[PDB]
């Protein structure tokens, strides 16, 4: 064989692809897109009001049992216009598999909680909202988690800077720490590292 | 495959119930604890008698940063800039110009070692293994502004630490 | 390094020494970049 | 005798108590906090030297702030040195605590703890060793020993 | 089809307002509390004037989902000033009491440097 | 010149304001908030301290990396002054104790040093030099401290001419000892005062206030050679505001006369502490002298400051004082 | 070499002096200024030419593997040596 590329696992492939159609069938609704990678990854696509349909087929089918949900997290592709992406990692103890649900959402537009179908989702959608911003309906108890209290924005966000707009310090005139705007003894560095040579034409987006 | 833990069945006999009566009532299993404590005060202690002993280190190992030379006294970095470009924490600040001869070398080379998390990418990036790591791990200060190095610190340190850090390379080079 | 002593050159320290932090020797950081931008020095003699 | 030769040694009779009785209150933030715990296993034993294991805030004499400051909790940092009974130090392990390290841009960490409390000893490294811990300590106690407080007095 | 977005908690303007004057009057008696829990130097009319002025700044909205959004932003800031999660500095930094003032006309931006 | 140090930056701590200080006097109740001023917009500042490094450790936060500098000094080795002043603009004279010591006495420490800091900095080539006089300072008063004060107040103004001189009231602050010191009393039963506190009008201004008077000075090219007078924005009888204190601070208000003699035999008993005593025979003086008005000095005003009345923040210096609203005392209207 | 500018303060290097009227020389009040004494510039020329009977030669700068990049050097010209890129060592092709 060869040594140093990673192997290829058409069983799995093939398993997942057959699995995905299963889905698709079953939710017409909501489903609107699946594919498996070229690594044995399902991600199925929906639309954001399928979320407690889907969820709860996927974690109580009998043909499915996905219940653990792994991760719960989201990515700001700011070039769409639903911004955010919200990606559920489903595990499957009783088939050994995984699959990857996604969704999308914009700045304003809420998004179902799934704390009903996966009690895991309660801190996941509190970080979501906490770094993206995007809202989650009928979260029990929704507010930030990782920021600090009265931060304003969202840092996970693509239009975030990196350091921030304030910084803390203690002032001994007020006997406190002050948040003040964000200056720095040496600037971030910007590097453009991008080669302007392409280097995967498999992935050549059409002119 | 796999065990089970905690799946067993105590055996409910006269002998093996007073066994457990005795045990509840004598306290057995508590003195058998106070036995290994005992057991280690007449044990050596592991500790070590620093500053006078010092723990055990490798070649490998990733300390103060230094600038190196070659055997003639020239400096060996070259304003190649790839131990800048890799530095995961922004630590390193180059700037270079030619020399007076015209050789190409830096006019500032300043380690923030505030920001530097000892990963050692820097002396793996460099290829005149100009930037290294050296064995000093006693460098501490009383103010913020001694860990800001610059180019004449970095050469003190190489030329501090030359006869440590060379046999260190030559005990470790076939390695990288 | 009385068994296998290290090399010699000219460039190492021939006297050692401890950690100075706190003393009058202490590393005190610098730029060591001359200066970019030179200004311009107005004429010393008066044009009227 | 001359009064500043009592004040003299006065200065290290409460010198070489201090010095000798160092008791440290570990704020144990992030990864540091494990080589810290390595300076008081058996291999460095920081007891030995008079340097408790742990400490309550109102009885410690060393504030060792090891990991990194994040501004949320920046405030309770303060707020413990505040409560400090003097005379108080402050040893910054690590670069997080010392100037920022790996984290030194981002948007929650305090570029330094030396921006909310005074310090008095770096200590470098990613982590510093446990040994590299240990000598900041007993530089600390150098320090301690070079103080002049009632010689100061003596002369005001 | 454009414009038919998903609601987060008001269908137009008019109940946005509603839930707006509900936040506000909550805030507004909080404001003695939170002065004397956290014995903040400042008096309650000051405190109050900057409830007043932080609702001044959004009044030009007119999307109801923006003002469900701030009013969902202005509870969540309310229950940590009620259950004490914030602490004296949180408190104060809607005072900005250590940064100098800024100047506001061209001159005196002029002379400092070259920001607009 | 071929340059100023040509400010750069938004004016925070990691700017460049121009400003290269030596602050005398720096480890003090007006230093700590001079050196906090100067470092929060990115100023080079050099402080010259006589006690113990560990003394000056609440100052280090205050700058940017380098921006602070400690030196030894002594108030009288010259040489050590020059060290301290040969590379700053301004020099900030903020020496002073409110008691003599075995070996300075009001003369050392109100004439000598800041004239020896006066000349140094002329030599040197200092521009600017600020020197911190009282708005007592009278050569026929009877306390000595303000006595002091006018001598050495008219040769700063001799040996550097060009020099600003701040004449302020009573300051009061978080760590002052005139707020605090009409705290201090109620452990002795009762709140003694010279005429029941009555014939004394004092006129005390924020730290803040001067403060920012300082900074300000600093930067304003129309300060050169110029005495200022700082006071607040209103008068009070020594007995009203002790009152207010007192009400300020929740403590029973015992107030009853005592002759000024008694009151000197008393405070030369505390003088006998070798510490911080608690009152002398100079500070009763003080206190019961009677803030005076001249309306020719400029003022904050003049400067950009707005005085800042002790009511709205005498609660921050007496909030310490209470254990486990309040009616503003009685002020004097100006005619 | 080291050389002290006319204020008493060492030129490094580089070439760097705060000049006299430089308020950042008040860093140094109390302390020292770290200056390397061993200038590289004055070393490497210390170093003889080498006479080497071939058009091109070779520069790992010694070591072998503990040097640096194996270049190739042209002797074609006589008017000047063949100065290797990393090291500074200086090369010559013996009379031709
Ligand atoms: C210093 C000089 C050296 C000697 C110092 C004294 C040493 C005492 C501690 C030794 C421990 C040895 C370990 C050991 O044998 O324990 C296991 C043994 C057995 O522990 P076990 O629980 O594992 O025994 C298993 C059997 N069954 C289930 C029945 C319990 O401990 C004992 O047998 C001690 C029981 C007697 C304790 C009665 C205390 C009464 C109080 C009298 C005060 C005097
Ligand atoms: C009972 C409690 C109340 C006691 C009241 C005070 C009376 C007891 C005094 C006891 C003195 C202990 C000092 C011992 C110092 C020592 O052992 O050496 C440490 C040190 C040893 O060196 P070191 O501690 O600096 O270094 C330690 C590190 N190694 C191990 C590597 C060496 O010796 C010193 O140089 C310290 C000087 C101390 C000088 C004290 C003089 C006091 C004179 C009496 C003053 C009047 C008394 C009132
Ligand atoms: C004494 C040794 C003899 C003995 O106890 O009998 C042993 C006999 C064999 O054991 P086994 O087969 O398990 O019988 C019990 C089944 N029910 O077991 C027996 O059948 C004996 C009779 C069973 C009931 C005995 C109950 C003993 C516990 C009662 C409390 C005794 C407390 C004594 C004081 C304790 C403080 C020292
Ligand atoms: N505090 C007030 O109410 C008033 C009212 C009007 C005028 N003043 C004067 O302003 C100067 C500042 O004084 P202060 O800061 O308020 O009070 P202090 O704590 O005493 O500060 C004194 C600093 O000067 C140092 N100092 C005193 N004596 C000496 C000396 N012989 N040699 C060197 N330094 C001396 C002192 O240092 P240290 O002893 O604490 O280490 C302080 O730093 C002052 O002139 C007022 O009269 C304020
Ligand atoms: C009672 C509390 C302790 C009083 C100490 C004292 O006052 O001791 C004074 C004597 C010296 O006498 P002096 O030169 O007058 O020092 C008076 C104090 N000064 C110098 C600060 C003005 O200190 C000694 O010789 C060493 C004391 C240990
Ligand atoms: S050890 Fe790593 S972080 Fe530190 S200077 Fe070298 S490359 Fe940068
Ligand atoms: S130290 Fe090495 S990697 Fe860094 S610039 Fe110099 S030659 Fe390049
Ligand atoms: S300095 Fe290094 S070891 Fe310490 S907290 Fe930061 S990353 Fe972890
Ligand atoms: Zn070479």
């Amino acid at each position: 064989t060869r040594p140093t590329v990673r192997p290829r696992n058409d069983v799995a492939h093939k398993q997942l692809s057959a699995f995905g159609e299963y889905v698709a069938e079953i939710l017409p609704k909501y489903v609107q897109q699946v594919q498996v990678s070229c690594f044995n990854e399902l991600e199925i696509c929906i639309h954001p009001d399928g979320v407690i349909p889907v969820l709860t087929f996927l974690r109580d089918h009998s043909n499915a049992q996905f219940k653990s949900l792994a991760d719960l997290t989201a990515v700001d592709i700011p070039t769409r216009q639903n911004r955010f992406e919200i990606v559920y990692n489903l595990l499957s103890l009783r088939f050994n598999s995984r699959i990857r649900v996604k969704t999308y959402t914009d700045e304003l537009t809420p998004i179902e909680s799934s704390v009903p179908v996966y009690k895991a989702a309660n801190w996941y959608e509190r970080e979501i909202w906490d770094m993206f911003g995007v809202f989650f309906a009928n979260h029990p108890d929704l507010r930030r988690i990782l920021t600090d209290y009265g931060f304003e924005g969202h840092p996970f966000r693509k239009d975030f800077p990196l350091s921030g707009y304030v910084e803390l310090r203690y002032d001994d005139e007020v006997k406190r720490v002050v948040a003040e705007p964000v200056e720095l003894a040496q600037e971030f560095r910007k590097f453009d590292l991008n080669s302007p040579w392409e280097a995967f034409p498999a992935y050549r987006q059409p002119p | 495959t796999y065990k089970y833990v905690n799946l067993r069945e105590p055996s409910m006999d006269m002998k093996s119930v007073t066994d457990r009566a005795a045990q509840t009532l004598l306290w057995t299993e508590l003195i058998r604890g106070l036995g290994m404590t005992l057991s280690y005060l007449f044990r050596e202690p592991a500790t070590i008698n620093y500053p006078f002993e010092k723990g055990p280190l490798s070649p490998r190992f990733r300390g103060e940063h230094a600038l190196r030379r070659y055997p003639s006294g020239e400096e060996r970095c070259i304003a190649c800039k790839l131990c800048e470009a890799v530095c995961p924490a922004q630590a390193i600040t180059i700037e270079a110009e030619p020399r007076a001869d015209g050789s190409r070398r830096t006019t500032r080379y300043d380690i923030d070692m505030t920001k530097c998390i000892y990963c050692g990418f820097c002396q793996e990036a460099c290829p005149v293994d100009a930037i290294v790591e050296g064995p000093n791990f006693e460098f501490s200060t009383e103010t913020h502004e001694e860990l800001l190095y610059n180019k004449e610190k970095l050469l003190n340190n190489g030329d501090k630490w030359e006869a440590e850090i060379a046999a260190n390379i030559q005990a470790d080079y076939l390695y990288r | 390094p009385t068994v296998k002593p290290p090399t010699a050159r000219k460039f190492i320290w021939t006297n050692h020494k401890f950690n100075l932090s706190g003393t009058p020797q202490q590393y005190v950081p610098y730029s060591t970049t001359r200066k970019k931008i030179q200004e311009w020095v107005p004429p010393s003699t008066p044009y009227k | 005798s001359r009064g500043e030769y009592v004040v003299a040694k006065l200065d290290d009779l409460i010198n070489w108590a201090r010095r000798s009785s160092l008791w440290p209150m570990t704020f144990g933030l992030a990864c540091c906090a494990v080589e810290m715990m390595h300076m008081a296993a058996p291999r460095y034993d920081m007891d030995r030297f008079g340097v408790v294991f742990r400490a309550s805030p109102r009885q410690s004499d060393v504030m060792i702030v090891a990991g990194t400051l994040t501004n949320k909790m920046a405030p309770a940092l303060r707020k413990v040195y505040d409560q400090m009974p003097e005379p108080r130090y402050v040893v910054s392990m690590g670069s997080c605590a010392n100037g920022g390290g790996y984290y030194h841009y981002s948007y929650s960490v305090v570029r330094g703890c030396d921006r909310i409390v005074p310090v008095d000893i770096y200590v470098p490294g990613c982590p510093p060793t446990a040994e590299a811990l240990l000598y900041g300590i007993l530089q600390l106690q150098k320090k301690i020993k070079r103080e002049k407080r009632l010689r100061i007095w003596y002369r005001r | 089809a454009s414009t038919s977005v998903k609601p987060i908690f008001s269908r137009d303007m008019n109940e946005a307002k509603r839930r707006v004057r509900e936040l506000y009057r909550a805030w507004y008696r909080e404001v003695p509390n939170t002065v004397h829990l956290f014995q903040l130097d400042i008096s309650v009319k000051q405190g109050r004037d900057k409830v007043r002025e932080m609702f001044k700044k959004n009044a030009h909205i007119t999307d109801p989902r923006v003002v469900d959004l701030l009013v969902i932003k202005g509870k969540m800031e309310l229950e940590e000033t009620i259950k004490v999660w914030k602490q004296r500095t949180h408190v104060m930094r809607f005072f900005h009491e250590t940064e100098a003032p800024r100047p506001k006309d061209f001159l005196s931006k002029f002379y400092v440097g070259h920001d607009p | 010149l071929h340059h100023a140090v040509i400010p750069h930056g938004k004016g925070g701590r990691s700017s460049v304001s121009g400003i290269v200080a030596t602050v005398f006097g720096a480890t003090g109740f007006l230093g700590r908030y001079v050196v906090n001023h100067l470092g929060r917009m990115g100023s080079q500042v050099i402080v010259p301290h006589r006690c113990e490094p560990y003394d000056t450790m609440h100052l280090r936060p205050m700058g940017d990396l380098g921006q602070i500098i400690f030196m030894d000094w002594n108030g009288r080795d010259k040489d050590s002054i020059r060290r301290a002043v040969e590379h700053s603009s301004v020099v900030i004279n903020l020496v002073g104790r409110e008691w003599e010591t075995q070996n300075f006495d009001f003369e050392d420490v109100f004439v000598k040093i800041p004239q020896a800091i006066a000349q140094v900095s002329k030599e040197a080539g200092v521009e600017k030099f600020i020197h911190i006089s009282h708005l007592n300072a009278d050569i026929k008063s009877s306390s000595k401290y303000l006595r002091s004060k006018a001598v050495g107040e008219k040769e700063v103004r001799e040996t550097f001419p060009e020099a600003t001189i701040i004449k302020p009231a009573e300051i009061f602050g978080r760590e002052d000892r005139f707020l605090n010191y009409f705290a201090n009393i109620r452990w002795f039963g009762g709140v003694p005062l010279i005429s029941l506190g009555k014939k004394t009008v004092k006129q005390p201004v924020y730290i803040v206030d001067v403060t920012k008077g300082i900074i300000n000075a600093i930067k304003d090219p129309d300060a050169r050679g110029k005495t200022f007078a700082f006071v607040g924005p209103s008068r009070y009888l020594l007995f009203d505001l002790v009152q207010y204190v007192f009400a300020v601070a929740h403590r029973p208000f015992l107030p009853y006369p005592l002759p000024h003699f008694a009151y000197r035999w008393i405070g030369r008993l505390f003088e006998i502490s070798p510490f911080e005593p608690w009152t002398t025979r100079d500070k009763v003086e003080r206190i019961h002298t009677t803030d005076k008005i001249l309306p020719h000095l400029p003022g904050l005003e003049d400067l950009g400051v707005e005085a800042t009345p002790l009511e709205l923040k005498a609660i921050e210096v007496l909030r310490r004082h209470r254990t486990y609203d309040v009616q503003p005392a009685k002020t004097i209207p100006t005619s | 070499g080291v050389r002290t500018s006319p204020t008493g303060e060492k030129v490094t290097h580089t070439g760097q002096v705060y000049d006299d009227g430089d308020y950042r020389k008040v860093r140094f009040v109390g302390r020292q200024k770290e200056v390397n004494e061993n200038f590289a510039i004055d070393l490497i020329a210390e170093q003889p030419v080498s006479q080497v009977g071939s058009r091109v030669i070779s520069c790992d700068g010694g070591g072998g593997a503990l040097g640096h990049p194996r270049v190739y050097i042209n002797l074609d010209k006589e008017t000047k040596t063949g100065t290797c890129g990393y090291c500074g060592l200086q090369f010559r092709q013996q009379h031709h």
